[PDB]
């Protein structure tokens, strides 16, 4: 591929999730996770990772909500007009 | 083409729907405000709605139609007028400060921590509330937006310019649907046009403030902005 | 007030008539073109016409009704606009070259003899055959140049958004009377409006050339021009 | 006063014309002289004269015709704008 796949939760508490992913075959200069609580519709968080790294932990969650998260990859702007609709995934904690 | 087949209520609605996501600031109230600190904040944030900014501008109607060397353009030239015009309007609703986001309701005195900062301030100041003062609805507003995308920079594109004269008769639609008179129409469309000047002007007086901060090196700025941002000079 | 009662017609005509004088160059082909010769011969022409600016500005309905301190403040904002929009109407019969005046034709080769330059020269080219090829009528023209005027900067002034909208008004009763249906008509108003924003934004990317030249310190530039710039920081 | 009065032509050739006002009672950073064939309608000509003078020559003008001359002392934008229309002359050479 070209753009990250295969998210998933990998672990979790209830307060925490441990996610990856599968990397592009790309530079990925870092990553952007934005979790929010699904369909609550309010403003959601963000936070960065390294572009080395593919797996990230999310903490301080309402236990038992369910929450959508998204990963960006952030490379160039030509890579990222060109490239696909970021994945996602919904997870209850 | 699609873009062009799409009546004003569906015009709207698509743009209505492409909206970016709301984001939180980094503002931690432990650490006081150092021109450092603050720059670093506000450029953070611009780094985080530039990801989403690209993503939002594929979804507007005819965007993606055009080359991706015409998209890429388009987005070097607009991100700041992009960013400004956004935060024009979630400022409308508080006289006096800019809400650059839902954890960070920034006022006048607070920019002049930066040199440079309080002029840029004063000015998107006004227009926001030029905006609120003629009742700016979100509908002509999400129009307005995309003209500014599409509407920055030069000629050597045609199709751009189709594209936008749709948009146009979108907000002249919305008006007349709203009560207004052929001739309150058309005054209300310049007046919005106009206010599109201010914003480039805006636009360019932030970048070379931005652009002086990255050399004095005060704060660093993330690859992505730091891309926007050489994509000038 | 008196700029309210007239019709159109007479708008028009008192715009026409307070035209400013047509000015030669002080260019001379026994000295060749060096970056310092061009630069100072730019910057004579734009000391010259800002003094017609000044008396041309006093002209235009309404202007001298407002506070000295409003006036001043306009021109501050818009001199450079002004000259450019004058430019690019000069020169809409040239495709190719910019008409700085009756005796200083230059493309845009000649443009990069100076560094900076070739970029702005390209973009007022790409203005000016835009008006060229949605036929701007001298008519049109001259609302353009005032609204440019009337419309730079910012708010803290309704009266100048009032003969504004008059001047609206007069440039939509044009394009009736020339013969265009409601939405070319409203599509043609925003077009000529949306060309104000390059202006705006070849305005600044000038005036910030213009700064860096009197640093590097190439040319000297006359004290009238100085204050015009330095009103600008 | 308060601005350029009392234009008028000194002496003058076929080709030549020397010009003389009664300064304003002020700083005068310079003046500006315009000419051109009156009502002839083309571009008219202009050149500089130092504030601390208050005269200037004119050449190569067309004998027999009639020009057009005009004084304008550059001051600031403030006077400027709040000064009175600059004086003019016509003079047939
Ligand atoms: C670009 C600046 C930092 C980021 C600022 C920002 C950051 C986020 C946002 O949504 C809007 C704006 C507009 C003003 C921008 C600033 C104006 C000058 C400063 O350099
Ligand atoms: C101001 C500059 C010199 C004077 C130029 C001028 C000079 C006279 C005029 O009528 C128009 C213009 C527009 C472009 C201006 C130039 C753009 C950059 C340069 O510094």
């Amino acid at each position: 591929s070209d753009v990250p796949t295969k998210l998933e939760v990998v672990a979790a508490t209830p307060t925490s999730l441990l996610i990856s992913w599968d990397a592009p075959a790309v530079t990925v200069r870092y990553y952007r996770i934005t979790y929010g609580e699904t369909g609550g519709n309010s403003p959601v968080q963000e936070f960065t990772v390294p572009g080395s790294k593919s797996t990230a932990t999310i903490s301080g969650l309402k236990p038992g909500v369910d929450y959508t998260i998204t990963v960006y990859a952030v490379t160039g702007l030509r890579l990222m007009l060109a490239g696909s609709k970021p994945i996602s995934i919904n997870y209850r904690t | 083409s699609l873009a062009l087949s799409l009546t004003a209520d569906q015009m709207v609605s698509a743009l209505l729907d492409a909206e970016p996501p709301i984001l939180y600031s980094e503002y931690d109230p432990t650490r006081p405000f150092s021109e450092a600190s603050m720059m670093g904040l506000l450029t953070n944030l611009a780094d985080r709605e530039l990801v989403h900014m690209i993503n939002w501008a594929k979804r507007v109607p005819g965007f993606v139609d055009l080359t991706l060397h015409d998209q890429v353009h388009l987005l070097e030239c607009a991100w700041l007028e992009i960013l400004m015009i956004g935060l024009v309007w979630r400022s409308m609703e508080h006289p006096g400060k800019l809400l650059f986001a839902p954890n960070l309701l920034l006022d006048r005195n607070q920019g002049k921590c930066v040199e440079g900062m309080v002029e840029i301030f004063d000015m998107l100041l006004a227009t926001s509330s030029r905006f609120r003062m003629m009742n700016l609805q979100g509908e002509e507003f999400v129009c307005l937006k995309s003209i500014i995308l599409l509407n920055s920079g030069v000629y050597t594109k045609d199709h751009i310019h189709r594209v936008l004269d749709k948009i146009t008769d979108t907000l002249i639609h919305l008006m007349a649907k709203a009560g207004l008179t052929l001739q309150q129409q058309h005054q209300r469309l310049a007046q919005l046009l106009l206010i599109l000047s201010h914003i480039r002007h805006m636009s360019n007086k932030g970048m070379e403030h931005l652009y002086s901060m990255k050399c004095k090196n005060v704060v660093p700025l993330s690859d992505l902005l730091l891309e926007m941002l050489d994509a000038h000079r």
